[PDB]
């Protein structure tokens, strides 16, 4: 199928930046001090 | 717009006799229409066969003749193909198949007039809509 | 203790992470069956004739859709409303060409789902609460037997099911109304002012909760941490709460009353969802929407359009286009 | 398919069994309160 | 014995079958050639549909390959009727009027391609070998029969296309060059030949009833044009019921 | 092939007909597109990418 | 590469649902 | 070279009169006399080589043959398409009002 | 469970950021042109 | 100029993945507690 050529790239980084965002804000805070 | 004794002046005969028809007739008619035909002829079409309409220049064009009343009550007495050809009452309501189709056993030679000036007067207000089915609706 | 005491006690266990219970006993097979179908039909079936006439409509994503335009495809019109259990067919391929999967899926999720709504109620007597959950629930779940059961049922086919995805969903709602006019039903029109309502109490509530929040954290913490879980005092100030609406409006058109105020948001989705479902569930058998065509006419007897008539000619576009090559005699009777 | 069905069969009899039998198994006396509802 | 109804019948697949004849039936049917006779039914079961493969430039020989059937018991031809002419050097002629004379079927290859076709005997006509004094389990009748467009002209494909009915073009490419979509936009009727070989086995000569085995080939849907067609072979068996007209 | 061609030969074949009974798999090996060494680190894909799907 | 696509977040979302129930922050009562 | 057939006979006689060797029969409800009595005879008897041929179905009365003569003006005869009368198409085209 | 007691916590410094970023960037810059090719 | 047309994602990937691994290693380090 003739497909947009940048609807991966789009889609894989639409994901991954807001997804890597949070981890980082996760794991920083786990290892916070209890 | 005026439903006037004009719109409600249709063809009697083949001979250039007209009859103007009451308001209390068109109105029978109506009622009549709905009461025994519209069940298959709803708008002017016919359902159980859309090749035939009852528009007028149709029935103009029918053997014999029904684009006027005495063709009109004629056909629910004793009604034909197209053509003329062949008899339908068997399969069409009529006054002669009244035993098979049970609401003609109350219709009166007054009723059928009515029905009659109904259909004739009916395109003369709606036109294309009489016949036309749902492209017009 | 013996085998069969033990077994039970486990499956009626208040302590498993996920309640089983004999409700779940059937919805666990069931529904993992359905799953497991339809993830593998969406991805990889190959197309299905719908409607009967050797013209196969491709549903899967390694077929050539997206997950908006993908669906498992409903069973073939000349099934109709025949059981076709895989056994029936004379192989896989005959069978995945008839719609057998949508057969498979929506018989087991319906089992399943209906035990869900078991599984809320069972799941309230062991805990010692209040067992009225799984009716809000049989809401939702109404409405899902309407589109995939009854509506087939009334019209003689699971071809006429809706289809499950999402551009299906929307072929069955267009079609839905050209054939019933199910805007101008007042079992439909009950069930958007169920849900627009639903919705707007929805916000209405958190709104005025979050407004009323008492005071326990600072500026450079979320509020929400004035809340522990289990704790015995009430967190918002109801009379605040209150006091307010009842301003906004007058008071006495604002719940004082807690059990009062969360039974009206319980009741409104429901009850309007309910009669949503029960609109899709009488139009099954055609009784259909009000009919206002040419309704307005003038003193000749011109026909003077409202917008009903305006909403039927777009319902015509619907009807004359819909399963384009299916229909051969002049009236959609089913 | 003959094979297919039977299996199927026998799993859903399976299923069923479990379900009546567990609803007959003393189901009213478990709850956290009164059991003696007989 | 038997004599079954409807609802002896109904949901058990025998509606698709033809009936047989017993092992017993090895006779001999009479032609008088100054009478005149029918087939007041020809019934055609097929049991396999073989797809010509179609091979890569080497011009091998290409082989007839086994399919499976995906439309279910809905095959067969029946309720055919027809004039059986008894011609001047004795053979028999066929002359195929009206009938259930055509069934589409889907079959499917190895790896998933789906062949549908027009599987009929429309326009039947088929003879048998000169001087036939009895239908014998000797006869056979060999003939050709028509095979119109597996769709009828108004058909629409998925884009609202169609010969008779429909869009010319493609509307949701608006501004597309029209050139290389016009094997899909100009719609087109097939009508092309088929061959088909009945070969009797079996013959009852009191009362008219013959039945055997068939071969028929021909071409498979082409889309309206859309696409190149497959041969189909379509192998099965026959019952015919002869009468004195 | 060579091995082959020259049995049809003197078995009386034409060079027409003793090539022609060569199998097309048995010369598509000897076709240096099928040889492993003919590649390359980020010549990424398929043989059928390179220098084509073989139709005969 | 599309379906990849589909199918890959749809796996995500599943492991997810796993990791949400199975691997949650346990409530704890005051 | 690709041509739509049906549009391609549009621009024969078939697009001005009634073809009888490939016209749909409701279209014999146009003139007096044709439907359904003639209109099921002609096109039974189809296909013609000349507009007169219609005159020697056998079994015509004399007043059928009269109004068939009537009506000649009216129709016009090409070669058969096979797009227009397979599918039993000139008996039932599909379409209705 | 009682916890487990072979945790560890892990460190990375800004140095290393530093360099293995420098790291990943350069041969990022260096294979980028074969993966395109 | 015809590249192949997974350079552009194996490049992006190759940048980012193994950069948010290090990203996340050195930001939970700093938010440890110090001596
Ligand atoms: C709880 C488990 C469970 C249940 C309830 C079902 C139910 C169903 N499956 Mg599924 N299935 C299951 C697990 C189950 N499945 C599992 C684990 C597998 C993998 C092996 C499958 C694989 C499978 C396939 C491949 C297919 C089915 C199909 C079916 C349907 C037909 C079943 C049938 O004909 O049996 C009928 C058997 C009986 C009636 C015997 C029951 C005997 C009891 C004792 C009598 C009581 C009957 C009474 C009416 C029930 C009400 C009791 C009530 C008062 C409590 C039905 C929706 C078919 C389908 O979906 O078709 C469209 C189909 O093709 N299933
Ligand atoms: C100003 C905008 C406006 C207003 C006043 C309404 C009003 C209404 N709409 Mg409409 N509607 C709108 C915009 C609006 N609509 C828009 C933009 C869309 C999308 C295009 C729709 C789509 C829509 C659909 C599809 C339907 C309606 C329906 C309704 C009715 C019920 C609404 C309901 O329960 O909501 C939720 C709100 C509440 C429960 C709060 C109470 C609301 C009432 C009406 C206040 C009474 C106050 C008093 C008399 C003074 C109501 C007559 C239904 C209908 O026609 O029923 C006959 C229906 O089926 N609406
Ligand atoms: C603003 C415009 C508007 C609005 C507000 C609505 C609103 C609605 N319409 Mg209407 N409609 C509209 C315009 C609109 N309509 C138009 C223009 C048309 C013609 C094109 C239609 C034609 C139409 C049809 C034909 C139907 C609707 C229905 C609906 C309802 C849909 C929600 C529902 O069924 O909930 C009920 C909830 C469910 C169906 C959810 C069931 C969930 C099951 C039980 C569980 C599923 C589990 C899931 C698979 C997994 C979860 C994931 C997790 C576990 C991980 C709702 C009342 C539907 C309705 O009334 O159905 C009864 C319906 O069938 N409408
Ligand atoms: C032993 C492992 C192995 C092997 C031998 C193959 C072999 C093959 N695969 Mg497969 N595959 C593999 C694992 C493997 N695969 C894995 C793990 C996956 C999941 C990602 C895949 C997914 C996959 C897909 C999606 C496709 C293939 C295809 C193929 C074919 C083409 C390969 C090609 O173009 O490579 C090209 C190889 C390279 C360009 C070499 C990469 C060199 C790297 C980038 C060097 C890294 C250097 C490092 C960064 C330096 C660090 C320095 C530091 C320490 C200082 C070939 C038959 C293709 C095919 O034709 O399928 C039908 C195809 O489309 N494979
Ligand atoms: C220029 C000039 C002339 C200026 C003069 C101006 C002037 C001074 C005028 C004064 C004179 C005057 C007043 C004239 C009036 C003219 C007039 C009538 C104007 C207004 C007309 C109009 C269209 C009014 C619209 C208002 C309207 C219909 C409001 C909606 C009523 C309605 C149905 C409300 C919903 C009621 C309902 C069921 C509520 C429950 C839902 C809900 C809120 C759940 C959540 C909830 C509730 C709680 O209760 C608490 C606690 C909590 C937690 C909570 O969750
Ligand atoms: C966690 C997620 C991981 C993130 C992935 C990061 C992606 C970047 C890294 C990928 C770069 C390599 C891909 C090359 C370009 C490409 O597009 O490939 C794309 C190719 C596929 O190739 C495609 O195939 C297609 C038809 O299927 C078409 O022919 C296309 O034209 C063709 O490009 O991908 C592969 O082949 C994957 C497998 C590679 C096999 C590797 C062999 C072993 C290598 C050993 C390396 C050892 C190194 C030690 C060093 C110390
Ligand atoms: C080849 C077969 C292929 C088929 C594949 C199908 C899956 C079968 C795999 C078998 C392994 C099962 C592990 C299950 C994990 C688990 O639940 O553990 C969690 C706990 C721990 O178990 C607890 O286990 C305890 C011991 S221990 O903790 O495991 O050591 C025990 O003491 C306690 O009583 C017990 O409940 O188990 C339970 O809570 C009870 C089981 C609940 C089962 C839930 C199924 C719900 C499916 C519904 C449909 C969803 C569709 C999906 C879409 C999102
Ligand atoms: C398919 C699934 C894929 C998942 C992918 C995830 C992969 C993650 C890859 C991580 C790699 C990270 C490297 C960290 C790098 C890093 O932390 O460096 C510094 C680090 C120092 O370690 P120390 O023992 O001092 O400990 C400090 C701690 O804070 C480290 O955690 O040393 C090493 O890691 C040894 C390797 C040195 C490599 C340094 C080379 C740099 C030279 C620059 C080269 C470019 C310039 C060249 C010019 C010509
Ligand atoms: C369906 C069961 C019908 C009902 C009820 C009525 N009519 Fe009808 N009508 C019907 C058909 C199928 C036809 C065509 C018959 C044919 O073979 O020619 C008709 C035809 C007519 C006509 C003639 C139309 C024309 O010449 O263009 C007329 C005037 C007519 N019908 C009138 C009529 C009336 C007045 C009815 C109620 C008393 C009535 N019809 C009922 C089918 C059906
Ligand atoms: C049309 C069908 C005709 C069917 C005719 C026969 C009627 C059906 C009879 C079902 C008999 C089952 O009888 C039932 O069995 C279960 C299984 O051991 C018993 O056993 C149960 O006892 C207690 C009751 O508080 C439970 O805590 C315990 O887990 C369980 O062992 C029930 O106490 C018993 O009442
Ligand atoms: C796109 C690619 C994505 C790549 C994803 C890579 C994910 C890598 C996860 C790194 C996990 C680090 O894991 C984290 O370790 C730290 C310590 O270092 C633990 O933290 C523990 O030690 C620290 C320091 O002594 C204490 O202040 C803290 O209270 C204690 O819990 C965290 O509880 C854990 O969440
Ligand atoms: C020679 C057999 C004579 C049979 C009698 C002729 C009329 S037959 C007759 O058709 C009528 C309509 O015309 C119906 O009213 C009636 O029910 C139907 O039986
Ligand atoms: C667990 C894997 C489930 C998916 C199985 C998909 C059906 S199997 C699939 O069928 C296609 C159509 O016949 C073929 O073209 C293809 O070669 C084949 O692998
Ligand atoms: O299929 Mn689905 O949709 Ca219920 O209507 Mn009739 O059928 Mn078909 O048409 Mn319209
Ligand atoms: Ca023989
Ligand atoms: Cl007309
Ligand atoms: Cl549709
Ligand atoms: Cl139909």
């Amino acid at each position: 199928m003739e497909v947009n050529q940048l609807g991966l790239i789009a889609t894989a980084l639409f994901v991954l930046v807001p997804s890597v965002f949070l981890i980082i804000l996760y794991v920083q805070t786990e290892s916070q001090q209890k | 717009a005026e439903l006037t004794p004009e719109v409600l002046t249709v063809p009697l005969n083949s001979e250039g006799k007209t009859i103007t028809l009451t308001e209390k007739q068109y109105l029978e008619g109506k009622r009549l229409f709905q009461y025994a035909c519209a069940s298959c002829h709803v708008g002017g079409i016919t359902k159980t066969n859309p090749s035939l309409d009852l528009r007028t220049e149709t029935l103009a064009l029918a053997t014999p003749p029904r684009d006027n009343i005495e063709g009109l009550v004629d056909y629910m007495k004793n009604p034909t193909t197209y053509d003329g050809e062949q008899e339908i009452a068997e399969v069409h309501p009529s006054l002669r198949s009244a035993d098979i189709f049970p609401k003609m056993r109350n219709l009166t030679e007054k009723d059928l007039v009515a029905i009659a000036g109904h259909i004739l007067v009916e395109p003369k207000i709606l036109g294309d809509k009489w016949g036309g089915g749902k492209v017009y609706y | 203790a013996n085998l069969w005491e033990r077994f039970c006690n486990w499956v009626t266990s208040t302590d498993n992470r996920l309640y089983v219970g004999w409700f779940g006993v059937i919805m666990i097979p069931t529904l993992l069956a359905a799953t497991i179908c339809f993830v593998i039909a969406f991805i990889a079936a190959p197309p299905v004739d719908i409607d009967g006439i050797r013209e196969p409509v491709s549903g899967s994503l390694l077929y050539g859709n997206n997950i908006i335009t993908g669906a498992v495809v409903p069973s073939s019109n000349a099934i109709g409303l025949h059981f076709y259990p895989i056994w029936e067919a004379a192989s896989l391929d005959e069978w995945l060409y008839n719609g057998g999967p949508y057969q498979l899926i929506i018989f087991h999720f319906l089992l399943g789902a209906s035990c869900y709504m078991g599984r809320q109620w069972e799941l309230s007597y062991r805990l010692g609460m209040r067992p009225w959950i799984c009716v809000a629930y049989s809401a939702p779940l109404a409405s899902a037997f309407a589109v995939f059961l009854i509506y087939p049922i009334g019209q003689g086919s699971f071809s006429d099911g809706m289809p499950l995805g999402i551009s299906g969903t929307f072929n069955f709602m267009i079609v839905f109304q050209a054939e019933h006019n199910i805007l101008m039903h007042p079992f439909h029109q009950l069930g958007v002012a169920g849900v627009f309502g639903g919705a707007l109490f929805c916000a209405m509530h958190g709104s005025l909760v979050t407004s009323s929040l008492i005071r326990e954290t600072t500026e450079t913490e979320s509020a929400n941490y004035g809340y522990k879980f289990g704790q015995e005092e009430e967190t918002y100030n109801i009379v605040a709460a209150h006091g307010y609406f009842g301003r906004l409006i007058f008071q006495y058109a604002s719940f004082n009353n807690s059990r009062s105020l969360h039974f009206f948001l319980a009741a409104w989705p429901v009850v309007g969802v309910w009669f949503a479902a029960l609109g899709i569930s009488t139009m099954a058998f055609n009784l259909n929407g009000f009919n206002f065509n040419h309704s307005v006419i003038d003193a000749k007897g011109n026909v003077i359009n409202t917008w009903a008539d305006i909403i039927n000619r777009a319902n015509l576009g619907m009807e004359v286009m819909h399963e384009r090559n299916a229909h051969n005699f002049p009236l959609d009777l089913a | 398919m003959e094979t297919l069905k039977i299996t199927v069969y026998i799993v859903v009899t399976f299923f069923v069994l479990l379900f009546v039998f567990g609803f007959l198994s003393g189901d009213p006396a478990r709850n956290p309160k009164r059991k003696d509802l007989e | 014995a038997a004599t079954l109804t409807y609802d002896d019948i109904v949901g058990t697949g025998l509606a698709n079958k033809c009936p047989t004849l017993d092992d017993t039936a090895r006779g001999a049917y009479p032609i008088d050639s100054s009478q005149t006779y029918r087939i007041a039914r020809l019934c055609l079961q097929p049991t396999t549909f073989l797809v010509k493969e179609e091979p890569k430039n080497k011009r091998q020989e290409a082989e007839f390959v086994p399919t499976k059937l995906v439309t279910r018991e809905t095959t067969s031809l029946d309720q055919i009727q027809g004039e059986l002419k008894v011609n001047s050097d004795g053979s028999l002629t066929f002359v195929e009027e009206d009938g259930i004379d055509f069934q589409p079927v889907t079959v499917q290859m190895a790896g998933g391609e789906r062949i549908p076709l027009l599987f009929t005997v429309k326009n039947l006509v088929a003879s048998t070998q000169p001087n036939v004094t009895s239908i014998t389990t000797s006869t056979d009748f060999k003939g050709e029969f028509n095979v119109p467009s597996y769709r009828t002209a108004n058909f629409l494909d998925p884009k609202g296309r169609g010969l008779a009915s429909g869009y010319d073009s493609a509307i949701a490419l608006p501004q597309a060059k029209e050139e290389e979509l016009a094997r899909a936009n100009v719609k087109r009727f097939s009508l092309t030949k088929g061959q088909i070989s009945l070969n009797v086995a079996k013959v009852d000569g009191r009362t008219g009833e013959i039945a055997g085995t068939f071969e028929s080939e021909q071409l498979s849907d082409d889309d309206m044009g859309a696409h190149e067609p497959h041969e189909v072979k379509i192998q099965g068996v026959f019952y015919a019921s002869i009468e004195p007209a | 092939i060579n091995r082959r061609v020259q049995a049809s030969l003197a078995s009386g074949a034409t060079l027409e007909e003793a090539w022609s009974a060569i199998p097309e798999k048995l010369a598509f090996y000897d076709y240096i597109g099928n040889n492993p060494a003919k590649g390359g680190l980020f010549r990424t894909g398929p043989m059928n990418k390179g220098d084509g799907i073989a139709q005969a | 590469m599309e379906t990849i696509t589909y199918v890959f977040i749809f796996a995500c979302i599943i492991a997810l649902f796993f990791f949400a129930i199975f691997f949650r922050e346990p409530p704890r009562i005051t | 070279e690709l041509v739509n057939v049906v549009d391609e006979k549009l621009g024969t006689a078939y697009g001005e009169k009634i073809d009888l060797n490939n016209t749909n029969i409701a279209a014999f409800i146009q003139y007096r006399g044709l439907y359904p009595t003639l209109a099921k005879l002609i096109v039974k008897n189809a296909p013609y080589e000349s507009v007169e041929d219609v005159l020697n179905i056998p079994g015509l009365t004399e007043r059928q043959k009269q109004i068939l003569r009537e009506n000649l003006e009216h129709f016009t005869v090409t070669e058969v398409e096979t797009a227009l009368v397979e599918g039993g198409d000139r008996y039932n085209n599909g379409l209705y009002k | 469970m009682e916890p487990n007691p072979n945790r560890q916590p892990v460190e990375l410094n800004r140095t290393s950021l530093y360099l293995g970023l420098l790291l990943i960037l350069v041969l990022a810059l260096l294979f980028s042109s074969y993966f395109f090719n």
